[PDB]
C-alpha cells in the first residue's frame, strides 16, 4: 500500500497568516486525493476531493492543490476554529491509506489563568476517599504549574493533572490538577492549598480552605 | 440529510469478537456505499472495507481479510461489521461513512461519517464510574462568576461522556481527558462557569454516561 | 427436450456477482473508473439475452467490447494453456504482467457460465450449451473468443505463454491458446513468444521443449513470421518465490 506522509508535524499560526500543510505520496496517486478536518472528539471532515474540489459547504479559505506526489491545503484566512488534526487520503490504490496527521495550533496572546479550588464531596467522603480539585480556567501558553501544600507542606505523588485541547473560540487551555486522600489522611490535615505559577501572572496565585 | 448512527462503546476480550451496527437515514437512493475506518492512536486511521448493499458487494483491505466481515440489513438500512480475533491493538474508535464518487456504488472518500464506536480491547472487567458534584463555593469565584463541576471516578474503560443541563447548558463547559490512575481505573472532570448571581434561581445536573457499563446518572451540584 | 442443454445452467446470482466485480475492479484499477458498471451490465445482458443459446455472434458482444475498452502494457502480457490458476498466481505475484483474466472483460466473466432463452427476455439457470456436446457458438464461447481475439491482437514485443507439460500433449491446436490466440498473434507488434512449459512434482526430468507438439507450435510460431524461445520450469513452487524475491 502507498504511504501518506505529510509534514510538517505540528503547525503554529496566528489567526489572519496561511498556513500551509503538505502530503507525499510514495508512489504516484494521480489526483485521487481527498483532504479531512479532525476537530476534538469529532469525526473527520472532508474539505477537498480530487486533489482541488471542495466539498458542499466548505468556505473558499479552505484549498487543495498539487497532483501525482505532492499535494498541498492552503488556509487562507485562519480562523481559531481552524484548529483541528488535518489528514490526507489517497484513493487511486487499494487499499486507501490515510496520512499520519498535521495538527494545525493556534498562537494568541498571553492570558493568566482563574483559578478555583474545590473541597472535597461529603458523599466521597463516606466513600472513604476525599478528592481536592483544582482548576486553572481559561489561559495561555500551556505551561502553567501547580503545587498543592497541606498545611503549607508541599505534596509530592498524590495528584494527577490533565489539560484540555486548545479552545476552539479563545484559543486557551484549561487544567485540572486533582488531590487523591484517604479520609484518614484528610482528617489529619486542615488547610488544604494550591499554587499557580504561570507566565500571565506577576507572583504565585493560591487558592486554599480549611475543612469546615 | 444523511445520517450515520452507531451502536456504543463497549468492551471486550482478547480473542473475542465485536459487532458495531450503524443505521443509515435519509439516503436519496437504494444504491449506496457504507466505508468502514477506524482511529488507533500509533497506527492512525486505517481503510478496513466498504459494502453495497443492494449488491451485497464487499472489498477488505488486506491487513484485516479474514477477520472483517461487513454484512448489511438493506431494509432498516444498517450496516453491521464484525471483528473477530480482538488483540490489544485493535483498540480504537471505529468509524463508518457513506461512500462517495462520480458514481452512487463508489467509496473514494466520504463525507459524511458516523459517531464512532471506541472498542476496547481488555481483559479486565468493566466498572461504572462514582459521580461526585463539584460545588460553587466562596472559593471558585472569580469575579462574579461561580465554576462548578462534576467529578466521574474509578471507571473503565472509555469512554465517559457529559453533558449539562440535558445538553442545554454548552457555553463555559471543559471537559478535561481522563487520567489512567494508579488502579487502573479512569477518572474525569467536567467544570462550567455561570453567573454567580444566578447561583440561587438557575439549577444545574450534570449528565454521566458510561455505555460499556450501562450506567448514566444525573448529579445536581447544588451551591455551598 | 426444447432447450435442454448439457452443460451447467447460468451461475447462482449472475447479475449480481457481475456489477460486484466491475465495482471492485474499477476500486483497484483507477484507469477503469470511466467505466459505468451499470452500463457494463447492460451492454453484456443485451449480448445474450432474448437470442437463442446456439446462434451467437461477436457482433452480439460489440457494445461490451466498447465499454471495456483498455490499454494494458502489451509487452507485459502472459497467455496461458491449461494453467489459469498458476498463471494467475504469477501476475498475482509479479503485478506488471496481465493475463486476459485481470482485464475487466476477463475478471467480470471469468469461472462464471451464462445462457438466455430465445422467447423469453429471461437468464437461464436451468442449463447451458455444452461447447462440444450441445453448441459451439454459446454466450460463454463466443464471449471468450471475442475477448481473446483484441488481446492477443494487442500484445506485441515479448508475449509468454504458460502450459501444462503433464496433461498429455502440451501444446493444443484444438484448444483456445492454439486456435484464437496463437492465430491472432499480429507480427508487425508481436516479436517473440517464449514459451514456459511447467513440470508436475519433479515426476519428469527430461526436457519437454523438444516435445513434438511444442515443435509444432514453433513451426506455426515461426510460419508467422515470430521467434520462439521455449523454457522449463522444473520448480513451480520455486519459481513463483523466485519472481517474489
Ligand atoms: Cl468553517
Ligand atoms: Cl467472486
Ligand atoms: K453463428
Ligand atoms: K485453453
Amino acid at each position: 500500500e502507498i504511504v501518506m506522509t505529510q509534514s510538517p508535524a505540528t503547525l503554529s499560526v496566528s489567526p489572519g497568516e496561511r498556513a500551509t500543510l503538505s502530503c507525499r505520496a510514495s508512489q504516484s496517486v494521480s489526483s485521487n486525493l481527498a483532504w479531512y478536518q479532525q476537530k476534538p472528539g469529532q469525526a473527520p471532515r472532508l474539505l477537498i476531493y480530487g486533489a482541488s474540489t471542495r466539498a458542499t459547504g466548505i468556505p473558499a479559505r479552505f484549498s487543495g492543490s498539487g497532483s501525482g506526489t505532492e499535494f498541498t491545503l492552503t488556509i487562507s484566512s485562519l480562523q481559531s476554529e481552524d484548529f483541528a488534526v488535518y489528514y490526507c487520503q489517497q484513493y487511486n490504490n487499494w487499499p486507501w491509506t490515510f496520512g499520519q496527521g498535521t495538527k494545525v495550533e493556534i498562537k494568541r496572546t498571553v492570558a493568566a489563568p482563574s483559578v478555583f479550588i474545590f473541597p472535597p464531596s461529603d458523599e466521597q467522603l463516606k466513600s472513604g476517599t476525599a478528592s481536592v480539585v483544582c482548576l486553572l480556567n481559561n489561559f495561555y501558553p500551556r505551561e502553567a504549574k501547580v503545587q498543592w501544600k497541606v498545611d503549607n507542606a508541599l505534596q509530592s505523588g498524590n495528584s494527577q493533572e490533565s489539560v484540555t485541547e486548545q479552545d476552539s473560540k479563545d484559543s486557551t487551555y484549561s487544567l485540572s490538577s486533582t488531590l487523591t486522600l484517604s479520609k484518614a489522611d484528610y482528617e489529619k490535615h486542615k488547610v488544604y492549598a494550591c499554587e499557580v505559577t504561570h507566565q500571565g501572572l506577576s507572583s504565585p496565585v493560591t487558592k486554599s480552605f480549611n475543612r469546615g | 440529510q444523511v445520517q450515520l448512527v452507531q451502536s456504543g462503546a463497549e468492551v471486550k476480550k482478547p480473542g473475542s469478537s465485536v459487532k458495531v451496527s450503524c443505521k443509515a437515514s435519509g439516503l436519496p437512493d437504494a444504491t449506496y456505499a457504507i466505508g468502514w475506518v477506524r482511529q488507533a492512536p500509533g497506527q492512525g486511521l486505517e481503510w478496513m472495507g466498504r459494502i453495497i448493499p443492494r449488491l451485497d458487494a464487499e472489498h477488505y483491505a488486506q491487513k484485516f481479510q479474514g477477520r472483517v466481515t461487513i454484512t448489511a440489513d438493506e431494509s432498516t438500512s444498517t450496516a453491521y461489521m464484525e471483528l473477530s480475533s480482538l488483540r490489544s491493538e485493535d483498540t480504537a474508535v471505529y468509524y463508518c461513512a457513506r461512500g462517495l464518487g462520480y458514481y452512487l456504488y463508489s467509496s473514494y472518500y466520504f463525507d459524511i461519517w458516523g459517531q464512532g464506536t471506541l472498542v476496547t480491547v481488555s481483559s479486565a472487567s468493566t466498572k461504572g464510574p462514582s459521580v461526585f458534584p463539584l460545588a460553587p463555593s466562596s472559593k471558585s469565584t472569580s469575579g462574579g462568576t461561580a465554576a462548578l463541576g462534576c467529578l466521574v471516578k474509578d471507571y473503565f474503560p472509555e469512554p465517559v461522556t457529559v453533558s449539562w443541563n440535558s445538553g442545554a447548558l454548552t457555553s463555559g463547559v471543559h471537559t478535561f481527558p481522563a487520567v489512567l490512575q494508579s488502579s487502573g481505573l479512569y477518572s474525569l472532570s467536567s467544570v462550567v462557569t455561570v453567573p454567580s448571581s444566578s447561583l440561587g434561581t438557575q439549577t444545574y445536573i450534570c449528565n454521566v454516561n458510561h455505555k460499556p457499563s450501562n450506567t448514566k446518572v444525573d448529579k445536581k451540584v447544588e451551591p455551598k | 427436450w426444447r432447450q435442454q442443454w448439457s452443460g451447467p445452467g447460468t451461475t447462482k446470482r449472475f447479475p449480481e456477482t457481475v456489477l460486484a466485480r466491475c465495482v471492485k475492479y474499477t476500486e483497484i484499477h483507477p484507469e477503469m473508473r470511466h467505466v459505468d458498471c451499470q452500463s457494463v451490465w447492460d451492454a453484456f445482458k443485451g449480448a445474450f439475452i432474448s437470442k437463442h443459446p446456439c446462434d451467437i455472434t461477436e457482433e452480439d458482444y460489440q457494445p461490451l467490447m466498447k465499454l471495456g475498452t483498455q490499454t494494458v502494457p502489451c509487452n507485459k502480457i502472459l497467455l496461458w494453456s491449461r494453467i489459469k490458476d498458476l498463471a494467475h498466481q504469477f501476475t498475482q505475484v509479479q503485478r506488471d504482467m496481465f493475463t486476459l483474466e485481470d482485464t475487466l472483460l476477463g475478471y467480470l466473466a471469468d469461472d462464471l457460465t451464462w445462457c438466455g432463452e430465445f422467447a423469453t427476455s429471461k437468464i437461464n439457470y436451468q442449463s447451458c450449451p455444452d461447447w462440444r456436446k450441445d453448441c459451439s457458438n454459446n454466450p460463454v464461447s463466443v464471449f471468450w473468443k471475442t475477448v481473446s481475439r483484441r488481446f492477443a491482437e494487442a500484445a506485441c514485443d515479448v508475449v509468454h505463454v504458460m502450459l501444462d507439460g503433464s496433461r498429455s500433449k502440451i501444446f493444443d491446436k484444438d484448444s483456445t491458446f492454439g486456435s484464437v490466440e496463437v492465430h491472432n498473434l499480429q507480427p508487425e507488434k508481436v516479436q517473440t513468444l517464449e514459451a514456459w512449459v511447467i513440470h508436475g512434482g519433479r515426476e519428469d526430468s527430461r526436457d519437454l521443449c523438444q516435445d513434438p507438439t511444442i515443435k509444432e507450435l514453433e513451426s506455426i510460431i515461426s510460419k508467422r513470421n515470430i521467434q520462439f524461445s521455449c523454457k522449463n520450469i522444473y520448480r513451480p513452487d520455486k519459481f513463483l518465490q523466485c519472481v517474489k524475491n
